[PDB]
């Protein structure tokens, strides 16, 4: 933990549109378009969110804060964080 | 955000 991979975690949320359908009921400040886009998917407890490739989670969200962003914090190994924001990306959030 |  976590996976890094280029195997997702949890196939069965690869696409975009199932991801987006587990927030339905999200009423969370952290908009549920942008955590979809970045691989999140909601577990229906609390705000608690996975991403579907490399498994990472993340709770506690700040009203502001960016999926994203995050995502590259926790889980820079991650290969669909890679294929979507690039290598460039990932250092420098984790700049010296 | 918090990881888990
Ligand atoms: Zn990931």
């Amino acid at each position: 933990f976590p996976n890094s991979t280029n195997l997702p975690r949890n196939p069965s949320m690869a696409d975009y549109e199932a991801r987006i359908f587990t927030f339905g009921t999200w009423i969370y400040s952290v908009n549920k378009e942008q955590l979809a886009r970045a691989g999140f998917y909601a577990l229906g407890e609390g705000d608690k969110v996975k991403c579907f490739h490399c498994g990472g989670g993340l709770t506690d969200w700040k009203p502001s804060e960016d999926p994203w962003e995050q995502h590259a914090k926790w889980y820079p190994g991650c290969k669909y964080l890679l294929e979507q924001k690039g290598q460039e990306y990932i250092n420098n959030i984790h700049l010296t | 955000a918090k990881p888990f």
